[PDB]
RNA sequence: CACCAUGUU
RNA sequence: AGUGUGGAGAUCGAAGAUGAUUAGAAACCAUUGUAGUCCACACUGCAAACGAUGACACCCAUGAAUUGGGGAUACUUAGUAUCUUUACGGGAAUAUCCUCAGCACGCACGCGAAAGCUUUGAGGUUACAGUCUCAGGGGGGAGUACG
């Protein structure tokens, strides 16, 4: 249920502002926590230097050695 | 003249559904519970003539057990049933 | 508590039409309720109705002809200009060929078609069809 | 067939059973009686649902006893419902 | 156990319905009758049918049997059924008066025809 | 080859009843699919299989698999029918679902969005059909809009003769068993809404089984 | 059985573990401040 | 999960009362609310038919005219105890709503 | 339904018709009453049983007779009974009126299973008690068949269009109710004149034990 | 109403 | 439940003890027993603190009951008793009918994913608007960390 009053716009504005934070997608865009933890820093690509070649095993039920590098 | 028309006066309705005489409700093609009761008309002498009175009762009314009361109301208005007895 | 007499009245009539009653009693009544009823009466959606005086907010007995599919009030009143008539018809009316939106205007309480003819806006009161 | 009940004009059967505030137009259930003194023959008007005990203005003793509903008139006194209007 | 299957019971009921007059309370004569009025490979089934056929005949003597329809016996019951008494039952009560309750008395008084002539309050 | 077993079917074979509207007018149940075949002109009736999916019943020795088949029928002129049947074989279920669709044929009322020029092109008023959690809402649209609907409702609306309509669906619309029936239920509601042009009362006709009762007595006797 | 599948230990005993863990962390910060 | 009983297995409607004081089960002593416990009032004979006839022979007071005393006791059980002692058994879903108002 | 367009008093209940009604307790209720059956009750006795208004009992009876008479093809009316007391009564009603009839257990699917080979399609259904003939009424609700019922004071009126308020528990009362219905249909058809009393005994309508 | 723990992906 | 200070301390009884059972059993069972359980005063503010269902108001079909207080004994008015009865006594309880308020039962629309709800709504909602307010936005991490 919700308020319906003609002069209750302030309550409806406050309600939407508080509840928009519950949306994980909306919160991620309006918070800097994701960008600070993002290695690219919000960029589409990033240049780097190969440190070593490593083999990563596929998750169950797959069985493989996915070839990766440390950058 | 009941139904949908254009400016050319072409009745574009596929058909005109029956209207219930008690509830003024359109009777759908898949009611399967709406009934049609014909009551014969009596002449001066206590013998039926060749004419009958037809009533339409919607199916939903019968499921509620209200068709009997509705038919009583309809027959009284139509002049078929006596509502109350006369003076002794 | 009861905050809208018009909303209570229209809900009572709409519920009675759903159950296929021939008559319905409205309590309480007001000038707005009578004006709304007369608009439906003019278009043939309700029959005769009688206002009963009890030296208080009166009561109304309404005769129903079975042609009213649904009537209801719009809360809040939601001011409607002459250019918003089609928007309200698109949102709350089943079709453009029938059904009315009742508004309260400086010229009085009237349906949307009559108000559009007189080039007046106002506040939306309710609807019926 | 039976007579359907008109909401605007209810039959006396249904309206009589209704609560006073549930009638088509609400109204009182109470009335006033002319009570003569059991030993004075002086007439005093007494409310049917009186809750304050009523004296005979010359007799100066109780005429009715308060109850949860209608008042209980004293023994051996005449009374008659005064017309409502 | 010795339970007659639906194959035996259905055949026995058919035999009685069509050859009731030629059947008896004795298994051995009924077996001879059944032998030439039925077609079957199994001698055991015919013997079982003869056993249940004799059982039905004993039941039929004591009274009607459900599932068996003898057309001749249906007439005779429907004959004595439609033997109306010299007077209708409504006549005896009407000529002796009808006793009705006080509530019924008030109903009749308000009718157009009034109180029936031969009706008296209890 | 067809020997009618119902009074309605006997009249149809004898051509005493010639149109589906007479059956629809008196709300007569249809128990033989050959009635629809006769009353609908050759080539006018089109059918199409909408969905076939398997259903499984667990058993002690594994599980039992049957196939549920959905069939749509119509003439694109205000008649639509939906049938769903389950069979051990896909072909058997497909054939049974076609018969079921003809038995559930309903009339569809068509109207105009704005001006009444030409033949009706849309539904006359807003209707919602519900089946399970799936609800399909049809809204009248102007000419040239087309059927703005999901591919499953769009095919059903095409078979019913609706040209322009706005559609909105809610609930688990991927449940196509319910999505198909929800659209069908909305179309069935078109001839149920009391519109002001239907306010005038009509003279009650006679049941065709009543009107030809004496002829039907002859066929039953013989 | 009265509840649905927990996917873990009994939640009441999980709560007791957290309470005991919270208490231990509270005392550890007491001896460093 | 799903609500098994509209009653919730007791005799306490939503707005009748808050707390009913528990009672000890007749067999195991489990504390169960008095409105929820399965309650049986049993009248038990002190001796069986064979034993009653033997004691009556040696009794100048008890005989054909004077009945021997009985045992009167109201027994309230825990749910588990009532199921185990077979005073109450699980019923089909349809028959669960059958209620008895007198000893039968 | 005595109200005729002319206004003659021919169909009104007479003393002879009324006298037979009270004779075998056709007006006595079941001590239990239903809301839909309330309008047909005149009052309650000291014993506790309800009394059926004979004016409205007669008015419904004429309405039922007129409906059956309007059926141009008899055997389009099926009269059903399940309580074993209408078995003789419905059988005798079929003879003088020419309607179909059935007694005992109603076979489910009789009106709906089109390949049953016992499939029948009556246009009007008559039952002796809605409570015991519920299967016939329920089936009729799927194939557009109006129902005429003999209803006592506690009767479910679901899918019942013409209700005749009468005692449907007594052997005599059931026979009387069908006897009047059989007589009225013939009078309405003109088969038997309204002046000469009918010569067919109501005792033949009565259910006597088949011994 | 003694004691009946477990089963590689 | 727990905490503080005074009381009280029969019963039962976290901790603990002993005896069994067991592969193990400091678990279930047996015998005990501390804190508690009880009271006064002062803290704590958590419960499946549940109808897992916020508050106020409107409409809403049927049958049998129950608690408290009253009234009666498209119609112009429609019945009836029983028991006790020298002082909390012009009494008390009953029977029939009506009524207002309260906890509810079997059960018509309608609603719902269903289980089920139904004048006691979870009904009167895509034909979406009586008023206010609280909370929720895949599962975990976590009602954790920090303040
Ligand atoms: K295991
Ligand atoms: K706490
Ligand atoms: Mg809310
Ligand atoms: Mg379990
Ligand atoms: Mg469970
Ligand atoms: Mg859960
Ligand atoms: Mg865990
Ligand atoms: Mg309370
Ligand atoms: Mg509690
Ligand atoms: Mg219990
Ligand atoms: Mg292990
Ligand atoms: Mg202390
Ligand atoms: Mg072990
Ligand atoms: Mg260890
Ligand atoms: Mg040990
Ligand atoms: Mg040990
Ligand atoms: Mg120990
Ligand atoms: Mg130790
Ligand atoms: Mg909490
Ligand atoms: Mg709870
Ligand atoms: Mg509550
Ligand atoms: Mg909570
Ligand atoms: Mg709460
Ligand atoms: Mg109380
Ligand atoms: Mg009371
Ligand atoms: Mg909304
Ligand atoms: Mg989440």
């Amino acid at each position: 249920t919700k308020t319906n009053g003609q002069n209750a716009a302030r309550k409806l504005v406050r309600l939407r502002c508080r509840n928009r934070w519950a949306d994980k997608g909306w919160k991620r865009a309006h918070t800097f926590s994701a960008r600070k933890a993002n290695p690219f820093g919000g960029s589409s690509h990033a240049k780097g230097i190969v440190l070593e070649k490593i083999g990563v095993g596929a998750k169950q039920p797959n069985s493989a050695i996915r070839k990766c590098v440390r950058v | 003249t009941i139904g949908m028309f254009n400016e050319e006066g072409e009745n574009v309705d596929l058909y005109i559904p029956r209207k219930c005489h008690a509830t003024t409700t359109l009777i759908e093609a898949h009611d399967h519970a709406a009934v049609q009761i014909s009551i014969a008309n009596v002449g001066p002498n206590g013998v039926i003539n060749g004419t009958t009175t037809t009533l339409c009762i919607a199916g939903y009314l019968r499921s509620q057990g209200e068709s009997d009361h509705a038919i009583n109301h309809i027959t009284i208005d139509r002049g078929i049933m006596r509502i109350k007895t006369g003076k002794p | 508590t009861m905050m809208s007499v018009l909303a209570n009245a229209l809900r009572t009539i709409a519920s009675a039409e759903r159950r296929g009653k021939r008559q319905v009693l409205i309590r309480p009544s007001s000038k707005v309720v009578v004006k709304f009823l007369q608009v439906m009466q003019k278009h043939g959606y309700i029959g005769e109705f009688e206002i009963i005086d009890d030296h208080r907010a009166g009561k109304i007995v309404v005769n129903l002809n079975g042609r009213l599919n649904k009537c209801g009030a719009i809360c809040p009143r939601f001011d409607c200009a002459t250019t918003d008539y089609e928007k309200w018809m698109k949102n709350i009316l089943p079709s453009r060929q029938f059904g009315f939106v009742v508004l309260t205007t400086s010229l009085g309480i009237m349906d949307h078609e009559e108000a559009r003819s007189r080039n007046t806006g106002g506040k939306v009161l309710g609807f019926f069809y | 067939g039976f007579f359907d009940a008109d909401l605007s004009y209810p039959t006396v059967r249904t309206e009589r059973m209704k609560h006073k505030r549930r009638r088509l137009v609400q109204g009182p259930n109470s009335y006033f009686m002319d009570v003569s003194c059991p030993r004075c023959r002086q007439v005093t008007v007494v409310y049917s649902h009186a809750t304050t005990s009523v004296e005979c203005k010359g007799c100066s003793k109780k005429l009715c006893r308060p109850t949860g509903g209608k008042a209980l008139l004293v023994e051996g006194c005449g009374y008659r419902r005064k017309p409502d209007h | 156990g010795k339970i007659r299957t639906k194959t035996v019971k259905r055949a026995s009921r058919q035999v009685v319905e069509k050859y009731y007059s030629k059947l008896n309370f004795d298994f051995y004569q009924n077996k001879r009758v059944i032998m030439d009025v039925t077609i079957a490979e199994s001698k055991k089934l015919k013997n079982k049918i003869a056993g249940y056929t004799t059982h039905i005949m004993k039941r039929l003597a004591r009274g009607p049997v459900r599932g068996i329809s003898l057309k001749l016996q249906e007439e005779e019951r429907e004959r004595r059924m439609d033997h109306a008494p010299a007077t209708s039952d409504v006549d005896k009560v009407i000529q002796s008066g009808v006793s009705v309750d006080k509530k019924t008395m008030q109903m009749l008084q308000r009718l157009e025809i009034g109180v029936p002539r031969r009706v008296k309050r209890a | 080859e067809w020997v009618p077993c119902t009074k309605l079917g006997r009249l149809v074979k004898a051509q005493k009843v010639t149109s589906l509207e007479e059956i629809f007018l008196f709300s007569m149940p249809i128990k033989e699919h050959q009635i629809v075949d006769t009353l609908i002109a050759e080539g006018q009736l089109h059918d199409e299989m909408m969905k076939i999916y398997p259903v499984q019943k667990a058993t002690s020795a594994g599980q039992r698999t049957r196939f549920k088949a959905f069939n749509v029928v119509g003439d694109c002129d205000g008649h639509i029918g939906i049938g769903a049947r389950v069979g051990k074989e896909v072909s058997l279920a497909i054939r049974a679902s076609m018969i079921a669709a003809k038995l559930n044929i309903v009339p569809v009322r068509r109207g105009y969005w704005g001006n009444k020029i030409g033949e009706p092109h849309t539904i006359p008023m807003k209707v919602t059909g519900k089946c399970g959690s799936v609800a399909v809402r049809l809204v009248p649209a102007p000419r040239g809009t087309g059927i703005v609907a999901a591919p499953v409702p769009k095919k059903i609306l095409e078979f019913a003769g609706v040209e322009d309509v706005y559609t909105s669906s809610r609930g688990k619309t991927r449940t196509h068993g319910n999505l198909i029936m929800a659209t069908f239920y909305a179309l069935r509601k078109t001839y149920g809404f009391l519109t002001p042009d239907l306010w005038a009362d009509t003279e009650p006709s006679r049941d065709p089984t009543d009107e030809h009762a004496e002829l039907l007595a002859e066929m039953t006797t013989a | 059985g009265t509840v649905s599948r927990p996917r873990g230990m009994r939640p009441k005993w999980h709560k007791k573990r957290i309470k005991r863990l919270k208490l231990r962390r509270r005392r550890m910060r007491q001896r460093s401040k | 999960m799903t609500t098994k009983r509209r009653n919730h297995g007791r005799s306490k409607p939503a707005h009748s009362r808050g707390r009913v004081k528990p009672i000890h089960c007749f067999n195991c002593g489990r504390l169960t609310p008095k409105d929820k416990a399965v309650g049986r009032f049993v009248v038990r004979r002190m001796l069986d038919a064979a034993s009653a006839r033997d004691v009556a022979e040696a009794s100048p007071v008890y005989g054909a005219n004077f009945p021997m005393p009985r045992l009167y006791m109201k027994q309230r059980f825990c749910i588990a105890c009532a199921i185990h002692s077979r005073t109450v058994r699980a019923r089909p879903v349809g028959n669960r709503k059958i209620r008895y108002t007198k000893k039968v | 339904m005595s109200a005729v367009e002319s206004g003659s008093k021919v169909l009104r209940m007479k003393e002879s018709d009324a006298q037979k009604l009270l004779a075998m307790r056709c007006h006595i209720g079941t001590r239990n009453q239903s809301s839909a059956m309330k309008k047909y009750i005149y009052g309650r006795t000291a014993e506790g049983s309800h009394i059926i208004d004979v004016h409205m009992m007669w008015e419904k009876l004429i309405l039922a007779a007129r409906v059956i008479a309007a059926v141009e093809n008899p055997k389009d009316v099926c009269v059903c009974s399940s309580r074993l007391y209408g078995t003789r009564a419905i059988y005798k009603f079929s003879q003088h009126v020419g309607t179909s009839f059935h007694g005992g257990r109603f076979i489910p699917g009789t009106f709906t299973n089109q390949i049953q080979k016992k499939f029948v399609q009556p246009r009007v259904l008559v039952v002796t008690d809605p409570r015991t003939d519920h299967q016939a009424i329920r089936e009729a609700s799927l194939v557009n068949i109006p129902v005429i019922a003999l209803c006592d004071t506690d009767a479910p009126l679901e899918y019942v269009d013409i209700a005749i308020p009468c005692n449907n528990r007594g052997i005599k009362s059931i026979g009387m109710m069908y006897w009047l219905l059989a007589r009225e249909v013939l009078r309405l058809r003109g088969t038997i004149v309204r002046s000469v009393p009918w010569e067919e005994k109501v005792d033949l309508f009565f259910y006597r034990d088949p011994n």
